[PDB]
Formats: structure tokens, C-alpha cells, sequence
């Protein structure tokens, strides 16, 4: 399974992300693989191991 | 004992529907054993008519009388005679004291007043206490009727006692 | 026929992007600085601006 | 944890002046938003011709209570209470209330009064503030509208005209009422319709189907108390079928179907009873301010 | 953290009243000017069919005073009646005294397990018995390890069957008189299980036979009635 | 102050208490009269006219009867299928023999054997718990089953490409094992029954999987039936009586009242849920506490 | 007191911390209440029987302790026993929507009919099962239907309890249906029904003589749809218990004011006793909902 963390932590690169539909559109009508949403500030980043 | 009050209070709610009296009953080692008394699930019971076969069925006669015909498909008249079977009987109230006890002596220590013409010392090593009831069809009664008891247990199987209704009423009915 | 006409209305609704003119300086909004208070929970701590 | 309430309307400076008085009191609101509109603020929202007290009662039951805390230019701060911590709450209650009481709130009953909540309104808007009332009182009150429920249906004879009129008229200490009658225009509305037929036809059930259920459970090991139950049911059977005729023929066989309805019918009418059925209490109070204009009372739920 | 609660009490019943472990329960009169008085719960004791005859006796002699006097004339008034009448408000930290928002009789204390349970519960309990002549109201004071109100009062029913019939036996003998429930089952909070320390009592040169419950926390409950 | 019926039903107490007996005087149990029984209020009358008891005693003897009849009923079958060959049995069960043994003295003991079957038959025997599954409603609905499963046409190839794929492999017999020398007969067998591979012979076994090995015994005789109430009386040497269980002459109501396997009520201790496992049996103690 | 500390006989590889690390501020049930505790009578795998009996479970469960779970750091869990009154958040992975307004209560888990039957925690034999958080209307729904099961199916053989059970044990609440495993009866079971018959009866017998026959006035007056289910019901119920013509009524003689507050308040309290067997106490009374359904933050 596809650790988030280490997206959320690593240092990416800046794209101007353009796509014509909205983001909720594109992600509850399930066009990508595997998503990963939280709402809020999930702290699940924080822990390493 | 804690039946037999209740069983009397049911059977006098329910006169008026199948004028059935009341049977408080008794039974000790000399019936059943221990082992079928400490697991004892319930106790069935039927009035059976002298003439007539029961009083769930038809009273005059039934069609169940044409003989079974050894048929595969259906074996003995279909579910139709299992489920007038399972309408032929009744089921009574039921308790079971497991420690050895004298009746004159427990009732004894139940608030009863017992009251016998003389103390007969009959003991007993486990008492179940049952109440049937049989039923008078007018309010006259016969004689020659005849009550079934079934005792079913946990595992399926079951046994039979039945008698004619006269010989629990030999000096008690003579004596009204 | 029962002997009576039946006159049928309806709804509709349709989706109309309209557009709007103004004069220059037509209304005139006042701000401020916004405030903030801090709504605190367990694991979070939520701030309504 | 504090929220925002705003106005759209314009207010005087002697609106709030008006408004101000009611500095710490209870009001609802449906849900917790950060910054709500006061057209959600207090029970207008509800308040109708054609609904009545029960449904006040029953989303009242839900609706979140706040005590209202500071007034603004054009804004209030309400601040919503916690469990266990005191606070004030001023008595806007038409009750007098003593140290020790317990207090739950009741949808008020002077709908449009005399007073007009002391003339705090709006353009097709009265603020309209919910009762806080001890809660013996509170239950008590409920059953004499329940019982002014059943009798309105008989209105046709006086004696039953003279125990409503009893029934208007409360008794507490220093505190009388004239309650209203729920039936208006030879009519009772619907939520004490459906409440009080609800409340009868479970007794009717009940009445109905306790003698086969408490047969069906004392098939087996039997006590004294089911004994003493049949032994009521019978007293009830010998004080109730003297009149009726002889040979009702009820059989102790019925499809599964009939007592299953029976019994879900029957729990989901005693189920909409509850909202009215307990009352849960919400204050109690440590301390009552003089001339009982206030209170310092901690809250409960 | 404690709430304070400041009261005015006369003296005719700081008797058994100036240690910390007591308390206060403001119960509607039937006099109408005070409208409420304060009372003990060892007033409670006195009244009370559980109890021995000794510490009635007791009681008696420590309360011979008029405020007592009408206070057991105002709770004799209604038949079972207390439980729409009686209303606690905490226990007393110090004697005109303070409460918040632990002593009690060896006799009314009871238990339904081995009390080795860590968290331990108390509970009010009053019992209406109707085989007396009218009304037989037995307290108690139970310490227990269970949380759940409602297995709390299906093992009351079950250690209370005797209440319970008698309940109904005066419910199918007296028609016209209709009881409205058994008793009342209330919390009060919660101690751990090393304090309960049974142990001695003199006050007003009097004797008592106590138990004392140290690190009572406490918490007011509703008075759920319960048949 | 109305007395509660409790109050007086207790101090009202017992008149009498006596013993009664069954029919068969096997079972004593006592009955109790209490006076304040509405029994006693009622004032019901009472007579015994005998040709009542006399239609009493003739349906309860043919109440008895009806399973006593029906081994009478098996016994002349044999009687009339062996008068019917002619007398020379042939073998359906798996066991071989001996030429030079002579079959005359196991002939005699066949004939020895069933004569003590017929004086030691019962209620409980083989055929009885052969057939007292069959009278079960689920016996009606296999059978039903069973009729159409065994009478399929042949399938077609489209559902052997497409449709979903078909399934009997033992039968539960019941016996009668009747020991000559020691005289004792057997009433409850329980008894697997399969065929050969090789040959279309049958083979006993018991119900933990062991080969029942009482056929070559010579001075034994046994009786089989089956869940379908054919019929099997083997003497060693696995040569076979064999038959169909005759009941024609008995009446449907006395046979389905007189015995018959009985469909549980719902207790404590069992799964609302059907066929769930069970739970522990409620076992009230003479040992233990009440509690 | 309030930080209690479990532990682990085993060691949790990258996959274990993983799993669990998404399990934050889950509630467990811990039986004990104490410090020091040990991770086999965590939650219910110890008390978890299949054909035992679901009110059991449901019994012990609303009598044990509940806690929060945060910050697992490797062989550790800090489960945190909430305190009464204050704002928490809770995270559910029992397959039900939720709402902002309503309340909670905590139930044995039903299987939802996909069967995962993976929690997401195993050590060996051992599993982690854990309680259904439940919103109070489908709590005290799945509660009711449990005591008719039980009070419908005594004296009864199994093809009409079957086909009563086939349709009673099934619950769609709210776009998810919801099937119970274990019906099977029990003497806690059978006290309730006595408790339940007990009160049935008082409010059977103290009940007014008007109520007793208000509905067939109100049906005499008037005729609305619920109404004409109502007189279907109490007519079928009627012709069940005689096939004589109900009378109409007529003036009530005894009227008392005091009469119908007194017998109205017992009947209420015997309301309340009756249904304080399905009505259980809430314990999380909704501040936030996420929307994705995953978590809340609830006021207790």
C-alpha cells in the first residue's frame, strides 16, 4: 500500500495543475487509481517508524 | 408447587373456552430417572375420548381412518397429519425440585395447610411437579376417558404414560 | 371525455449563466482587520477567521 | 467555543436596549454553525397555526440550547454551555424558582401574549423565547395537557366542560395559570391527536395481548409475580366483561403475521411517546439570585 | 474543582450533624412557608424499616427537637410519596455550613458482592414494602462495581423479588389506591475499594457503629424510580 | 380490603392426596386436591356406562396393537415370499462361502431364528425406527425430491457447457440381530449400508465405520430395513429374504399417533436461527445452586 | 487514572504499526479499568462467542469501560479513557452513515454481507474485533426487534419463526442493510420479558376506562389514513377477541381530574420501566460529522 507520508513529507515540485473538471469531480467519479483524502489535518504524516 | 396455582388460575381463565379441569400432578423415582429429571425440557398431554381419538381432530370422526397406502411421495397422509398431530397436543406447566423431599413435610414449609386424613411418610428422591388438564366436553364428565402424558427431553426422544381417567377419579368423584 | 378541460402547468428550470454591469464605483464595501478565535479539541485545534 | 449571530435587519439602538435585557437567557438553535442567521435563532421558525405544542416539545428535544452571552452593534455572542460547569441563567420562566431545583425547558405556552416578549420583533419575525420550568411542574403540566387531550373529544356534556375548566387553572407557590385547551374550533390538532391515540391503543394492545404473552413466557419456570399478574389480568377480566356478551371465543391459536404487527405497532406507538414521556432534565441550581430575576445554575446534558 | 453551596441551617438539627461526612436533602414540606427543608439522611435512618431498633432508639433520644419533630410530621404525610417530595444536594464539607456538589450507618450500608471490585459506585436506594400496614420505606446505601443503571436494576428486581410482589399484591388488593413505583435507584459517585473503613462514631456524647468512605467523589444523580 | 386468591389458596391447603397407575401399571405418581380449586365449584357431573369403558379397552388394545400387527404383518410376508419362490433365497450381501458345509443345520436355525424374533418382537425394533423418520414432514419433501432427481431425462450438452453441475452415496439401515444359542435377540441396530465396487453386493458396517462382522457367525440371523422400508432377512452366508414392509392393513391416524417423530418448540437453550449450533442444555442441578 | 497503558507480547512489523497508525482515536472497550493492562482482554476477542447469545455481548459491552485509542509509538498503545462532558473525536469504521444532530450508542458488530472479516489487526490466533458505533434510532430499532424476536418465538416450531425472522432480522437504515447473527434466547433475555410482561400488564390494568375506548370514538369521528390502519388493527384485534359488535360509548360517569393525573403519572412511570429495557443511555452526542463519513467529533 502506497505510504502517504512520505508524499506528504518528501519535497516535491511545483506544477501549475490544470485539468478541466473539478477536483471532486475527477476524484468521486474515480477517473485516477487510488486516492487519498482527508478533510482535515490528518496527523497520520507525523508518526515514522 | 409454584405451578399449580398458576395452572389453576389459567385452567379457571380458560373455562369457557375448552372445559378443561385442572390435574396437579406429581412424580417421583418410581416414573423417571435422575437423569431424565435433571434435564426434563417439557411435558405434553391429551384428552382422548372413549370413542373419539383426541380433540384437536374433527369430533366426528376424521378422514385420517383410510389406511395409509404405501405411498413414496407422501407417507402417512402428507404434513397434514404432522401438523394435526402437533395440534393433538398440549403442553403444561412444569417444575422440577432435584433435592430429595417428603411432600407432607415440604408442603409443609410452603405456607400450605396440609390437612390429610393421616400422615402416610412418603418420600422421594426428586420431585416434578406438572398440572394437565382434562376435558369434560359439557360440563358433564366420563369416566372412561383416557389422558396421555408425554415427557420430551432435550434430545428428541420422548416418553408415553396414559390412563383412563376413571382410576384418578375411583373414590374422589364417589365421594361428591 | 369527462365534460371538463384540464389546464397543465409546469416548471421549468434551466441552467443560465446571466451577466451583470456596474458603474464604476457604484457601491462602496467597508472591511476590517479579521478576527480569529481558537475552537480547541483533542486531537485538533480548529480556528474560525 | 462562542458563536456569531447576525441580523439583516436594521435595529435602533433602542432595539438593543430592548434586546440587552435578555442578557443571559436560554435560547435554540437547530444546529451549530459558527455564524448563523437569526432567522434560525428561537422557535418562529416553528411556530405555525397547524403544528401545535408536541411538535415544539419534540424539536425542542433536539435543538441545541445556548445561552446567550454579549450584544453587538449588529452581531451576538452566544456562547453554547458544557456539561458539569455552572453558568447564569436568568428566569424569563413565568415560574418563581428556589435553590435545589431542577429545571428543564419547555416550549412556552402565551403564544402572541399580552406582553409580545416585551415587544421584541421584526418584520414577519417575534423572537419568541422557550420556558424554563422546574421539573415537577414541567411534568405535571404535560400530563394535564395529555388529560386535557382525552376529554376533548367529549366536549359535548358540562361536567366534562367543568373539569377542563379545572383544568386550565394551575396551583403552585404564588404562581397560577389558565393553560390553553389544545383543541380549538371543535378540534384538536394533530400532534396531541396522534400522541394521545398512540397513548390509547397501547393500552389497548397491551390490554389484549398480555394474557398470551405472559401464558407464552409461563410455560416456563414460573414465580409468584407472574402468578399475581395473571391474578390482576383476571380481576381486570371480572370487572370489565360484566356487560359484554358471554363466549367472546378468543383462540389460543393466531398467525404469526397478526402478533408480530401487534408488537412492532405497538412499540413503535409507545415509541413516539418518549419525547413526552421523560422529561430530561437540563439545570439544577446552586444559587438563586434575589427577587429570583436570575440564577447561577449548572448545567445537565 | 467544587461547586459551593452556602446554607442557612437552625438549630434544632445540627444534632449527629457537625462532621464533615453528612448529607443535606432538601425535601418539600408540607408547610408552606419554608416550602422545603434540609434534612439528614440519618433522619432518613430513623424513619426507615431496615435499620435496627437500637439505632432508632438511638435517634430518638439524640433527636428529641421540634424541627425534627415536624420534619418527620412532613415526610409522614404522604404515603410512599417521598420520592415526589425528596430532592439531595450534596454532602456537607463543614458546619450555616458549606456543601459541595463520607459517613453513613453500618446498618443501611449494604453490598451484593466481595467488594474487591476497584471502582466502586454509590447508590441511593428506597424499597416501598406493602405487606406492613401501609408502607414499610427501607433505605439503602449500596457500593458496587457496575456502571450500567439498567443490569443495576435487573439485579435489584432480582435481589428485590419481595418488594416487587408485595408491590403488586398492593396493587391487586387496594384498587383505590394506586402505588406509583417501588423505589428509587440514584447515584451519588464513586469511591475506590480501600476506604471503606468500618469503624466507631461519637457524637453528642452519643454512640455509633460507622462506616466511612474517604475519597468520595461526587456526583449528583436523577432520582430514576424503578418497579 | 379484598383477599388476594394467594391468601386463602394458601391456607386452604390440600383435601387429599392418593397415588394412580397407568394402564400397563408401570408408572405411580400422585395427584393433589386442593379445596379451593374451581374444580370444586364447579358441581360437574359424573357417569360411567360400561360399554363406554369396553369401546375404551378396544381402542386402547388396538392402540397397543397397531405395531404388534404390523410385525405380524412382516412375519407372513416372509412366510408369503418364501412360499412364493419356492424356497431357494438367493445372496445380496458380500461374503463368501463354503461348498462343502452343510446348509441344512444354518437352514434350521433360520427357521429357530425367526420363530424367537416372533416371540421377542417390541415397540422399539427395527422396522419401527426405520420408519418413524419417514413419517417427518422434510421425509414428504426428499421424497418429493427424490422423485424428480431420479427420474431426469438425460442432459442435453449445452448444460454440460454451460449450465451449473449435478450431485446418495450410504444408506442408514436398521436391524434385528437374533442370536439363537444365547437365546437374546436385538431390537435397536443401528447399521451403515453400501455397495461393492466389484459387485453390486451389499456391505454392513457400524456407525463409528467398523465392519460388522456378525455374518459369519453361523448360529446368528439378522434382519435389515431401510430408510425407503424395503426389507432384508439375511441368515450367513449373505443369502436374503427380501421384501417391501406391508402396511396397508393399518390405519393412517393410529400409526400417526400412536408413535411418530416430533418437531421441537422453541425453549431456553436453543437458536432462534435454525440449524445453528446449540448451546448447553438449562440442566437444572441436585448438585449445585439454584441461583 | 486516565492514560492507560497497554503493551504487546508480540512484535508489530512495518505493516502492524501501519494499520494501527490508522486506528486513532478509534473506541475500545477495556473491561478493567486499570493501569497496567494487557492486550488480550483489549476489545472484544476475548468475550466475542459466536452461539452464546448477541444480548450477552451486548450486555457485557454496555457494562464495560470505553477508551480511546492515540498514538501507538511500537509496543504501545496509550488508550485514553474519556472524561464525562468534554469534546472528543471519534473514528468508526462500522459501514453507517452518520449525522451532525443525533446521538450515539455502542453495539456488538453485525456482519455487513460483503464479510471482510479483517479489522485490520491480527497477532496469531488473536484478532482485534471492534464495537459497532451506532446512531440512536437503528441502536434502539435493532434493540426493539431483538425483544420481539425473543418475546414473538417462544412455543413455536422453527418454519414460522423462520419466516418471521427472514424479514425481522433484516434493518435498512439509511441505504445499508444490517442482518443479526446470534437471536438466541437467554435467561437475561427471559428477565427481560418478564419485566416487559410485568409492565404491560400495569399499564393494562391501571389504564383509564376512556383510553380504554378512545380510539373507537376517534373512530366514530373521524377518518384519516393512519386512523383507518389503526381501526384495521383494532378490529382485527376485536373480531380476535370477539365476534360480537363493539358498543358505542357513552357519557363517562367517573370523571376526576385528580383520578387521571394519578393513574396517567403511575402509567407514565410504568412507561418509562418498560422502556428502559430498549431505550439505552447515549454516549456520544455529535458536535462535527466528516464528510467522508470517517470520523466526528462528539460531545461527551
Amino acid at each position: 500500500m502506497e505510504n502517504w507520508s512520505a508524499l506528504e513529507l518528501l519535497p516535491k515540485v511545483g506544477i501549475p495543475t490544470d485539468f478541466l473538471t473539478h477536483v471532486k469531480t475527477s476524484a468521486g467519479e474515480e477517473m485516477f487509481e487510488a486516492l487519498r483524502i482527508y478533510y482535515g489535518d490528518d496527523p497520520e504524516r507525523y508518526n515514522i517508524h | 408447587m409454584e405451578t399449580h396455582l398458576y395452572s389453576d388460575l389459567a385452567f379457571e381463565a380458560r373455562f369457557a373456552d375448552d372445559e378443561q379441569l385442572p390435574l396437579h400432578l406429581v412424580l417421583d423415582q418410581e416414573v423417571l430417572s435422575n437423569e431424565e429429571a435433571e434435564t426434563l425440557r417439557y411435558v405434553y398431554y391429551r384428552n382422548v375420548d372413549s370413542a373419539g381419538r383426541s380433540t384437536g381432530r374433527a369430533p366426528g370422526g376424521d378422514e385420517d381412518d383410510a389406511p395409509a397406502s404405501d405411498d413414496a411421495e407422501d407417507a402417512v397422509g402428507g404434513d397434514r397429519a404432522f401438523d394435526r398431530e402437533r395440534r393433538t397436543w398440549q403442553r403444561a406447566c412444569f417444575r422440577v425440585l432435584p433435592r430429595p423431599l417428603e411432600l407432607l413435610d415440604y408442603l409443609r414449609q410452603s405456607g400450605l395447610t396440609v390437612t390429610l386424613e393421616k400422615e402416610q411418610r412418603v418420600r422421594m428422591f426428586y420431585a416434578v411437579f406438572t398440572t394437565l388438564g382434562l376435558r369434560c366436553p359439557d360440563n358433564r364428565l366420563s369416566g372412561a376417558q383416557t389422558l396421555h402424558l408425554r415427557l420430551v427431553w432435550p434430545d428428541g426422544s420422548y416418553r408415553d404414560w396414559e390412563f383412563l381417567a376413571r382410576d384418578l377419579l375411583r373414590e374422589e368423584m364417589e365421594a361428591n | 371525455h369527462p365534460g371538463f378541460a384540464l389546464t397543465a402547468v409546469r416548471t421549468d428550470t434551466f441552467e443560465v449563466d446571466m451577466l451583470l454591469y456596474s458603474g464604476k464605483s457604484c457601491t462602496s464595501v467597508i472591511i476590517n482587520n479579521p478576527i480569529v478565535t481558537k475552537e480547541e479539541r483533542d486531537i485538533s485545534t480548529t480556528y474560525h477567521v | 467555543a462562542n458563536i456569531f449571530c447576525t441580523f439583516d435587519h436594521k435595529l435602533s439602538i433602542a432595539d438593543v436596549g430592548k434586546l440587552t435585557k435578555l442578557v443571559a437567557a436560554v435560547v435554540p438553535i437547530p444546529q451549530r454553525l459558527h455564524l448563523i442567521k437569526h432567522y434560525q435563532l428561537g422557535l418562529h421558525q416553528f411556530v405555525d397555526h397547524t403544528r401545535g405544542y408536541v411538535r415544539l416539545r419534540g424539536l425542542l428535544r433536539n435543538m441545541t440550547l445556548t445561552l446567550m452571552r454579549r450584544v453587538e452593534g449588529n452581531q451576538i455572542l452566544l456562547h453554547v454551555p458544557t456539561h458539569g460547569l455552572l453558568y447564569t441563567v436568568l428566569n424569563t420562566g413565568p415560574v418563581t424558582w428556589e435553590k435545589g431545583d431542577a429545571l428543564c425547558v419547555l416550549p412556552p405556552l402565551f403564544h402572541g401574549p399580552l406582553a409580545r416578549e416585551n415587544l421584541l420583533t421584526l418584520g414577519q419575525w417575534e423572537l419568541v423565547l422557550p420556558w424554563i420550568v422546574p421539573m415537577p411542574l414541567a411534568l405535571e403540566i404535560n400530563q394535564r395537557l395529555l388529560i386535557m387531550g382525552l376529554f376533548s373529544l367529549d366536549r359535548s356534556y358540562e361536567e366534562v366542560k367543568a373539569a377542563v375548566q379545572q383544568l386550565q387553572t394551575i396551583t403552585f407557590r404564588d404562581a397560577t395559570f389558565t393553560i390553553p385547551d389544545p383543541v380549538i374550533d371543535q378540534h384538536l390538532l394533530i400532534d396531541m391527536k396522534t400522541a394521545c391515540l398512540s397513548m390509547s391503543m397501547v393500552a389497548n394492545l397491551a390490554s389484549e395481548l398480555t394474557m398470551t404473552y405472559v401464558r407464552k413466557l409461563a410455560l416456563e419456570d414460573s414465580s409468584m409475580l407472574l402468578v399475581k399478574c395473571q391474578e390482576l389480568l383476571m380481576r381486570l377480566d371480572r370487572e370489565r366483561s360484566v356487560g359484554e356478551p358471554r363466549t367472546p371465543a378468543r383462540p389460543q391459536h393466531v398467525s404469526p403475521d397478526d402478533e408480530i404487527a401487534r408488537l412492532s405497532a405497538l412499540f413503535v406507538m409507545l415509541r413516539q411517546l418518549d419525547d413526552l414521556i421523560r422529561e430530561q432534565v437540563v439545570f439544577t441550581v446552586c444559587d438563586v439570585s434575589p427577587d429570583n430575576k436570575s440564577a447561577t445554575c449548572i448545567f445537565k446534558g | 474543582q467544587a461547586l459551593t453551596a452556602r446554607f442557612f441551617v437552625p438549630e434544632g438539627l445540627v444534632e449527629f450533624e457537625a462532621q464533615p461526612g453528612a448529607l443535606l436533602i432538601r425535601m418539600e414540606t408540607g408547610c408552606d412557608s419554608p416550602r422545603h427543608l434540609y434534612i439528614s439522611l440519618y433522619l432518613l435512618g430513623i424513619r426507615a424499616s431496615n435499620v435496627s431498633a437500637s439505632t432508632r432508639c438511638l435517634l430518638e433520644s439524640v433527636y428529641t427537637a421540634s424541627a425534627a419533630r415536624a420534619a418527620l410530621q412532613w415526610l409522614d404525610l404522604g404515603p410512599h410519596l417521598l420520592h415526589r417530595r425528596l430532592e439531595t444536594l450534596g454532602c456537607v464539607k463543614t458546619v450555616l455550613l458549606t456543601c459541595v456538589m463520607l459517613m453513613i450507618p453500618k446498618d443501611m450500608y449494604l453490598t451484593w458482592e466481595e467488594t474487591r471490585g476497584r471502582l466502586q459506585y454509590v447508590y441511593l436506594i428506597i424499597v416501598y414494602d406493602y405487606d406492613g400496614p401501609e408502607t414499610r420505606p427501607g433505605i439503602y446505601v449500596l457500593t458496587s462495581s457496575i456502571a450500567h443503571w439498567q443490569t443495576l436494576v435487573d439485579v435489584a428486581r432480582g435481589k428485590f423479588a419481595r418488594e416487587r410482589c408485595s408491590f403488586v399484591n398492593r396493587r391487586i388488593t387496594r384498587p383505590r389506591q394506586i402505588p406509583l413505583c417501588t423505589g428509587v435507584i440514584q447515584k451519588l459517585g464513586w469511591c475506590l475499594a480501600d476506604d471503606i473503613h468500618t469503624s466507631f462514631l461519637v457524637h453528642k456524647e452519643l454512640k455509633l457503629s460507622v462506616v466511612r468512605l474517604d475519597n468520595f467523589s461526587v456526583e449528583l444523580g436523577d432520582f430514576r424510580e424503578f418497579v | 380490603d379484598e383477599v388476594a386468591r394467594t391468601d386463602e389458596w394458601k391456607g386452604a391447603g390440600v383435601s387429599r392426596l392418593r397415588e394412580v397407575w397407568d394402564v400397563q401399571h408401570r408408572v405411580r405418581l400422585r395427584v393433589l386436591w386442593y379445596v379451593n380449586s374451581f374444580w370444586r365449584s364447579r358441581e360437574l357431573s359424573y357417569d360411567d356406562h360400561e360399554v363406554e369403558l369396553y369401546r375404551a379397552l378396544d381402542a386402547y388394545r388396538a392402540r397397543i396393537a397397531v405395531e404388534y400387527v404390523l410385525i405380524r404383518a412382516v412375519r407372513d410376508e416372509i412366510y408369503a415370499v418364501l412360499r412364493r419362490d419356492g424356497g431357494a433365497l438367493p445372496q445380496r450381501f458380500a461374503c463368501h462361502v463354503s461348498r462343502n458345509m452343510s446348509w441344512r443345520v444354518v437352514w434350521e436355525l433360520c427357521r429357530h431364528a425367526l420363530a424367537l424374533w416372533m416371540d421377542w418382537a417390541d415397540v422399539r425394533s427395527c422396522i419401527i425406527k426405520a420408519l418413524t423418520p419417514r413419517l417427518s414432514r422434510g421425509a414428504a419433501a426428499a421424497a418429493q425430491r427424490a422423485r424428480r432427481q431420479r427420474e431426469r431425462s438425460a442432459p442435453k450438452p449445452q448444460e454440460l457447457l454451460f449450465g451449473p453441475r449435478n450431485e446418495p452415496a450410504e444408506q442408514t439401515w436398521y436391524a434385528d440381530v437374533v442370536r439363537c444359542v444365547r437365546a437374546q435377540v436385538d431390537l435397536g441396530v443401528e447399521v451403515r449400508a453400501a455397495r461393492c465396487p466389484r459387485t453390486g453386493l451389499w456391505i454392513v458396517r457400524d456407525r463409528r465405520g467398523r465392519l460388522r462382522r456378525w455374518l459369519s457367525q453361523p448360529e446368528v440371523c439378522v434382519l435389515y430395513v431401510t430408510p425407503d422400508l424395503d426389507f432384508y432377512w439375511v441368515l450367513p452366508g449373505g443369502f436374503a429374504v427380501s421384501s417391501r414392509v406391508t402396511l396397508h392393513g393399518l390405519a393412517q391416524r393410529a400409526l400417526r399417533d400412536r408413535f411418530q417423530n416430533f418437531e421441537a418448540v422453541l425453549a431456553r437453550g436453543m437458536h432462534v436461527e435454525a440449524g445453528r449450533q446449540e448451546p448447553e442444555t438449562p440442566r437444572v442441578s441436585g448438585r449445585r445452586l439454584p441461583f
